[PDB]
């Protein structure tokens, strides 16, 4: 399964 | 984003939804464009969003993701260019079925995000488009949630992601 | 018509 599926996944956003 | 997606003071709801819908179409059009090289007839013989969700052409009749997404995106662009649906001239009101058409457009754009996240996240990361993808999707989702523009069933494929972003 | 998603076989 994809990385974003992990419960520890912290969605990286544009800065 | 919770504030940025809210209807500006005195602003017309339809116009607000219209302007933002165009922006969302452009963002997903751009994001999908970056991975078209990796979304082929061979890689994606059927339009899906992971092992638990699939999108039929008609229902069942199935079709590839590239064909499905191209048709869906072409249809959306045509709606955006329909003066009767998305009036650009002053004084011309939005049609009575505008809200319904806008919701259908947004429900469909969502499926493109779903497909990219489930079937091409590896390409997204490799192209270093992960932050971009998340940012546009977050804006998209926050906007739809603010006006409840997409039914719960449709959102199922990225529900886990939706919660994390919230 | 692009119907709603379905569970695959
Ligand atoms: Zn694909």
């Amino acid at each position: 399964l994809p990385a974003w599926a992990r419960p520890d996944y912290n969605p990286p956003l544009v800065e | 984003l919770r504030q940025a997606v809210m209807l500006p003071e005195g602003e017309d709801l339809n116009e607000w939804i219209a302007v933002n819908t165009v922006d969302f179409f452009n963002q997903i059009n751009m994001l999908y464009g970056t991975i078209t090289e990796f979304c082929t007839e061979a890689s994606c013989p059927v339009m899906s969003a992971g092992p638990r969700y699939e999108y039929h052409w008609a229902d069942p009749i199935k079709c590839s993701a590239p064909k499905y997404i191209d048709y869906l995106m072409t249809w959306v662009q045509d709606q955006l260019d329909d003066e009767t649906l998305f009036p650009s001239k002053i004084g011309v009101p939005f049609p009575k079925n505008f809200m319904s058409v806008a919701k259908t457009i947004l429900k469909r754009l969502f499926r493109v995000y779903a497909h990219i996240y489930h079937q091409h996240f590896d390409s997204v990361m490799q192209l270093q488009e992960e932050a971009h993808l998340n940012t546009s999707f977050k804006h998209f989702i926050f906007f739809v949630q603010e006006f409840n523009l997409i039914d719960r069933r449709e959102l199922a494929p990225l529900q886990e992601l939706i919660e994390k972003l919230g």
